[PDB]
Order: structure tokens, then C-alpha cells, then sequence
RNA sequence: ACAUAAUCCCAAAAAA
RNA sequence: GAUGUUGGAUCAGGACACCCAAAUGGUGCAGCCGCUAUUAAAGGUUCGUUUGUUCAACGAUUAAAGUCCUACGUGAUCUGAGUUCAGACCGGAGCAAUCCAGGUCGGUUUCUAUCUAUUAUAAAUUUCUCCCAGUACGAAAGGACAAGAGAAAUGGGACCAACCUCACAAACGCGUCUCAGAGAUAAUUAAUGAUUUAAUCUUAACCUAAUUAACUCAUAAUAAAUCCAGCCCUAGAACAGGGCACA
């Protein structure tokens, strides 16, 4: 599969920081 | 006992000892489940004739308290549930007596019981 | 039995209204019982 | 009417009639009534049933736990559970109890933790048939296959899919008690019990 | 006294409250009668739940509303204003 | 848990050994078992045969017997502690190499030579 | 009498 | 600047114009079985032979072997049997290059999931056999409602003591065990005192006798946070859960 759209900065930060 | 499984006929006067080109097969079981056991009536096919027979033997006993026969044997009968043969061979389980008295004709004509 | 028009088949047929529906009851013959 | 027990093992029994009966054994180590909580809207009052191992006291450390055991004058305990008592007449204050509380011939319900299967496929959970293992089938064998329909985009909530199975609470119903041993604190229960041996179980009054 | 509420016409048995879950065929029909016999305070509350504008302020003002089937008011130990406008 | 299971075994064996005088037997031994279980007019059912497999477990310890009857093989499994069994008589004693006699299902003469060889 | 969750746009109402 | 067109497998959901199971009316309904119509979609609706079938014929059962929709559901799940294009023949058409909505054989099916969605609490469901009985009824043939009992089946949630696959003390069915009140309303339909309308009427009012599934519970599973380093586990992707007599 392929990504539908480019990732925003906010989502990237929230994904790469908080849960890990 | 399930369909396509070959069974042996112990009836001397019924389904004569002389073999055909096609061995006896089991078409269907009267039980709601495809797997039949001792005491259950089954519909078997022979060349030229399609008949009904009881199962007097099994190679896979469910309970530990029950005997196991090396070969699967059947006893031919009619719609009335009585043997059409005048003789029966090989031992027969004692469960057949517990079922009904009308079927005890087979038990009475049987040589031995296990 | 079930129709859109209910009329008396004979002189002994009786029309009643129950539960918002019309019904025909005849004691002489049961075949004359109708429902709307 | 009920008590907390511990799964021991299984074994066959022979009745004088000659009928075989497969039963399981539920051992009772220790039992004590801790707290009594009255209620109104529920029309029933709660009691505390507790089975301890007494060893866990040192390796399990908490303020409320230890203070509870100390203030209640209760010895160190491994497992503390609650039970709902509808009848207000049979309710008693804090008391130690024995496995003689159960009588033979009585049907009981058994609440325990089901065996954890860990992460499990679509098979062994919902019991799906799957695909064939032959006739050109490629890597579809244990796969669940299609899920939803083209009409509705999203998949319906509660759809059956592979995931973690077991390690949850389950209650078995209609289990008859053939006999009980007071001195050895053993309960003979006809049926199957959830979980492996030595896992905590619960014996309660059934509904018939 | 929300249970003492009176709906006119035949709407008592004829009013159907729909409650649907995520599961297929989870559509549930609860008549005003049975609902009154079970949870009456829900009815009037639902009548209010459709009046207010959507989004936040709906739930915000919804928390300002309390209903009881019978009269017990510990909040009446706290003095409040009483408004009477019967129909 | 486990020692309690051992206690189960001990209690069961006590209960059985007190009432039943039945001697200890091993796999590959020719035995005759009496059975009152069936509904036949004769209460005594005598079954002669050699034990192919015995795996002792708890009270449920069982042993499987096998013999040739009227040209047809007959295999009946009996519980050792089963109260239905009246008595058991040992006609002969053998050993072979194992607690598994399944290799006798083929009934080959070479294996029978080995069968005769050892004590 | 048609096939995913209801009401022919909310809730209700009445018969200048 | 592409919505990949049949069938099958897989996975379902829904409609009711109901095949079966349930509740009834009428019957040219004695009875048993049928016919016709009403209410009802909770569950179930089989296994094979011939041929690609959508079909159809046939075999054996079953309480029945329902119909339709979902892009004539479902190929970022599979299948290429059909058909949509490179060859080899028969037959027809054409002087020929070649065709035919005809029949025989062969013909590589590409993708690592970004978002949305999804990764279960439960209360069941269907059948056969036996008993009253071979009575009432009927010349004979024939021949229950209810109540009771014993077996399975499908399926829900399970377990490993025996048997079985088992080269450790594990996971499984092929093995074993269990499956439950109750309340209320369906649309039919059967009533009691009784008006308007001296009669009659189950309804207009009103106290009230009785009737499938759904729709609900008397209830059963749930929740004591606030240390957990480190060592282990039948627990486990991480995490979570459990157990180890800390300085
Ligand atoms: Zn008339």
C-alpha cells in the first residue's frame, strides 16, 4: 500500500514522543 | 463408520460369499452424524443391490470400557429390522441386547459375545 | 377472508368494529367471516 | 452461599451403580470473613472471602494492603475476594470458615480464570473453517479471508478477528458436587473448571 | 415528578424510542409506556435533548438538568427559587 | 498439589488392595479377566488374552488386552481398579523388550522368533 | 410488501 | 491519465412475497395427514453423481433441504474453470489479406497498510424414541391433544482424569462435562357484566379469563491504585497478570 497524504508535524511529534 | 468405508458381511445366507467385481461400500448412515457406530443402521451398496445393515464391529472404540474389533463387520437386514440371513459369523458386542428385544434375534443367532 | 370491501353475504351476517378494524361474523356459516 | 477455593486436579470416581464420573478437586487452604458492607438499592449485602498463602506478605508491599491485614487482625493473605449475599438472615460478622460448608449432591457454579492462549489467530478462537490447503491456494490457509461488504465502508463493531485469548474470568454452570472432605479440606465437583491447577477458583450456589 | 407527566392522544403506546448499538441487528424499540414503567426520567430528558443546539453547550447545559420520578430533594435543604407554570 | 496427587494414588491403591487381591502384572503377560458387567444371563464373563499396553495413571490406571477369536482379532481395554472386574488369573508370564506390544499388530514370524527368544 | 439505524430537516405541538 | 464483467471457495449481513420449526382461521377439516389464508426472520435450511453452470436430471437423508438484495456481496483474501488479447485443427463464409457474438486443445494474475474501520461477557437452538394406547370415534380401514421419561444433533462457553496425536511435567478432539427460572407486550384468535341502538355486540367506557419469536431481569462475571530493584511463571509481542519470606 501507499500513503494517502504527507504527515503533519504535530502528528509526527505526538507519535514519536509520548507513547514511546 | 462413515461413507465410502468398506465393510465385511458376516451373513452366510444373505449377500452370498461369492464376491463381485466391486467390493461392498457404505453409502449413508441413518444417524444424523456421518460417523456411525455399533447399533446404528446404515445404507450400503453392493453390485446389483442396495441394502440396509446393522454395524456389529468397529476398529475405533470411543470409551475405554468397550472392546475393539480388527475389522468392520455388518449384518444385513430388512425394513422391519430383522436379519434376512439364516446364519451369522464372528463375535458380536453385548450392546445390541441393551438396545431392543426385537433386534435380539441377531443376538440369539450369534455364536459368541464380547 | 381478507379483502378491502366487507359486505354481508347473507341476512345472518353481523358487522362489528374492534381494535380499529372492521370484521364480519356469521354464526350460520364460518365461511362468511371477513377481515379488512 | 459460597466460598473461594484453589484448583487441585482431576480424577475419575466409581459410583455403586457402576457409572463412571469425571470430577475435579478443589482444595481449601484458609478462609476468613474480613469486611461486611451493607447496601440498599442492590437489596443485598457484600461479604469478604479470603484465601491466603501467607508467603506473599513480604514480597507484596502496599500501605493499604498491610494496614488492612494488621487493623483487621488478619494473618498475611495471598488472595482477597468478595461475595454477594442476598439473604440478610444468613449474614454473619467476621469469622473463619471450613470446607465443610458445602454438601454433596448440590449443584454449584465455578468462577475462575480461563487458560491464557496468548495471541491467537482467527482459528482456535471463533472456530472458523479457513481456506483449503491445496488447489492453488496461496498463503490463505489460516487466513480469515473477507470481512465486510462493499455497501458499508467501516467494519461492524464486535467483528471476529485474531487476538489475545484467555486469562479472563469465566463461570461454569451446572456442576454437581458428589462429595466433600472436611479434614483434608477437599471438594469433589463434577464438571470442568477454568484454568490450570493451583489457580484460584470460586465455588458458588448455582441457579436451578 | 417526571413520572406524573401526561402525554395526550394515543402516543403513549404509539411512541417508539430507538436505541441502536454497533452490532448488526442491534436496533431496539422501546415504547413510552414500558420506558415510563422502567426509566421515566429518561423520557423528559430526551425531550430536552433535542431542543438544545448541538456540540459542546448542549452537554454543558445538559449537566445543569436533573430529574426524579419521585420527590426527594436534599437540594431543597439548600434554598432555591420556585417557578410555577402549569399547562 | 503434586504430593497431594501422590496422596490420591496412595488412598486409591489402599482402597483397591484391601478389597481386591488381584496380583501385579506386566505388559506382555497372558491373563484371564472375569467380568460381571454385561447383561448376559451368565454373570461370569471370562476373557483370555495377552496385555499389549499398560500405562498406570492414578485411580484411572488401565491395561489393554488382545487375543485371537474365531479368526478375528479382539482387543478389550480394562481398568485395573475397576470394581466390575471379579478376578484376574495369570496363565503365563512374558517380558519381551518393551511395554509396547504394538509391533505385534503385524504378527510377523521373525518378531515371534524374538518373542520366543528372551525369558 | 424490500434488502445498514429511526422519523418524508431537531425536539415537540395543536386540530397579528 | 481503467469502476478488472461469469462461476466456485472464503466470510457474512439484511429484506419477507415463510420452505421448515411456532401461534391460528376456513376446509368438500371423522381421525391421521393435506389444501388455502393470517401472524412471525430467533435459529436452521444436508451430503453426492453428470456437465465450466445460471440450470437441469438422478442417488441417500432430513423438522426443511425457502427466495432475493448487498457493484446480479466478496480477486489491495484466493481460484482462472469460463472470457479479454500472441498458437494447432475440423466446419462455414471470403479470389485473397482473413474473419465468425459457432464448436475442440494450450496460454506468467503486480503490491511491505498512511488514514478511517476492526482485533468477543453470558442467559440458547433443533430432533428422534418410549410411556398413557392401540381407549374415545368408526361397518371396516384407520386413529390424537396434554402430561411424563430417555436419547442425540447443531451450537455457546470450556477442560485434559482415561482413550488418541504425543521423545520431558506442555496443546488439542477424535475424548469428557454443562447449558436454567421469570415478567410484559405480538398481529391473529377465544371470553365475562354491558352500553350508544329496550335486542345484539370481545369495546365504546370500565373491573377483569386466557394466546409464537423479539422486547426485558430475581440476577450471574466486575472494580482494595498510589512500593513492585532484582529473580522466576502452566503468564506473556512490549505492556499487563501471577509467584519469590530485600538491604
Ligand atoms: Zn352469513
Amino acid at each position: 500500500a501507499a500513503p494517502k497524504n504527507r504527515r503533519s508535524i504535530e502528528v509526527n511529534r505526538c507519535r514519536r514522543r509520548n507513547p514511546q | 463408520i462413515q461413507k465410502m468405508t468398506r465393510v465385511r458381511v458376516v451373513d452366510n445366507s444373505a449377500l452370498g460369499t461369492t464376491p463381485y467385481h466391486r467390493p461392498p461400500r457404505c453409502i449413508h448412515v441413518y444417524n444424523k452424524t456421518g460417523v456411525g457406530k455399533v447399533g446404528d443402521r446404515i445404507l450400503l451398496a453392493i453390485r446389483g443391490q442396495k441394502k440396509k445393515a446393522l454395524i456389529v464391529g468397529h476398529r475405533m472404540p470411543g470409551p475405554r470400557m468397550t472392546p475393539r474389533f480388527d475389522s468392520n463387520n455388518v449384518v444385513l437386514l430388512e425394513d422391519n429390522g430383522n436379519p434376512v440371513g439364516t446364519r451369522i459369523k464372528t463375535p458380536i458386542p453385548s450392546s445390541l441386547r441393551q438396545r431392543e428385544g426385537e433386534f435380539s434375534k441377531v443376538l440369539a443367532i450369534a455364536q459368541n459375545f464380547v | 377472508k381478507t379483502k378491502g370491501v366487507l359486505k354481508k353475504r347473507c341476512r345472518d351476517c353481523y358487522l362489528v368494529k374492534r381494535r380499529g378494524r372492521w370484521f364480519i361474523y356469521c354464526k350460520t356459516n364460518p365461511k362468511h367471516k371477513q377481515r379488512q | 452461599v459460597g466460598l473461594i477455593a484453589l484448583k487441585l486436579g482431576m480424577m475419575p470416581l466409581w459410583t455403586k451403580d457402576g457409572q463412571k464420573h469425571v470430577v475435579t478437586l478443589l482444595q481449601v487452604q484458609d478462609c476468613h470473613v474480613l469486611k461486611y458492607t451493607p447496601k440498599e438499592n442492590h437489596n443485598g449485602r457484600m461479604a469478604a472471602l479470603t484465601v491466603g498463602g501467607k508467603t506473599v506478605s513480604h514480597f507484596h508491599k502496599s500501605a493499604s494492603i498491610l494496614e488492612f491485614y494488621q487493623e483487621l487482625g488478619l494473618p498475611p493473605k495471598q488472595k482477597v475476594k468478595i461475595f454477594n449475599v442476598t439473604e440478610n438472615a444468613v449474614i454473619k460478622p467476621g469469622t473463619p470458615l471450613y470446607a465443610a460448608h458445602f454438601r454433596p449432591g448440590q449443584y454449584v457454579d465455578v468462577t475462575a480464570k480461563t487458560i491464557g492462549k496468548g495471541f491467537q489467530g482467527v482459528m482456535r478462537r471463533w472456530g472458523f473453517k479457513g481456506q483449503p490447503a491445496t488447489h492453488g491456494q496461496t498463503k490463505t490457509h489460516r487466513r480469515p479471508g473477507a470481512i465486510s461488504t462493499g455497501d458499508v465502508a467501516r467494519v461492524w463493531p464486535g467483528t471476529k478477528m485474531p487476538g489475545q485469548l484467555g486469562n479472563i474470568d469465566r463461570t461454569a454452570f451446572g456442576l454437581k458436587v458428589w462429595r466433600i472432605n472436611t479434614k483434608h479440606n477437599i471438594i469433589y465437583v463434577n464438571g470442568s473448571v477454568p484454568g490450570h491447577k493451583n489457580c484460584l477458583v470460586k465455588i458458588k450456589d448455582s441457579k436451578l | 415528578n417526571t413520572r406524573h407527566i401526561a402525554f395526550s392522544g394515543n402516543k403513549w403506546e404509539q411512541k417508539v424510542y430507538s436505541s441502536h448499538t454497533g452490532y448488526p441487528g442491534g436496533f431496539r424499540q422501546v415504547t413510552a409506556a414500558q420506558l415510563h414503567q422502567k426509566d421515566p426520567v429518561a423520557i423528559v430528558k430526551l425531550a430536552i435533548y433535542g431542543m438544545l443546539p448541538k456540540n459542546l453547550h448542549r452537554r454543558t447545559m445538559m449537566q445543569r438538568l436533573h430529574l426524579f420520578p419521585d420527590e426527594d430533594i436534599p437540594e431543597d435543604i439548600l434554598k432555591n427559587l420556585v417557578e410555577e407554570l402549569p399547562q | 498439589t503434586n504430593p497431594l496427587k501422590f496422596q490420591i494414588e496412595r488412598k486409591d491403591m489402599l482402597e483397591r488392595r484391601k478389597i481386591l487381591h488381584i496380583p501385579e502384572f506386566y505388559v506382555g503377560s497372558i491373563l484371564r479377566v472375569t467380568t460381571a458387567d454385561p447383561y448376559a444371563s451368565a454373570k461370569t464373563s471370562q476373557f483370555l488374552g495377552i496385555c499389549i499396553q499398560r500405562s498406570g495413571s492414578g485411580l484411572g490406571a488401565t491395561f489393554i488386552l488382545r487375543n485371537t477369536i474365531e479368526g478375528q482379532g479382539v482387543e478389550i481395554c480394562f481398568e485395573l481398579y475397576n470394581p466390575r472386574i471379579q478376578e484376574i488369573q495369570v496363565v503365563k508370564l512374558e517380558k519381551r523388550l518393551d511395554n509396547s506390544l504394538l509391533y505385534l499388530r503385524d504378527a510377523l514370524p521373525e518378531y515371534s522368533t524374538f518373542d520366543v527368544n528372551m525369558k
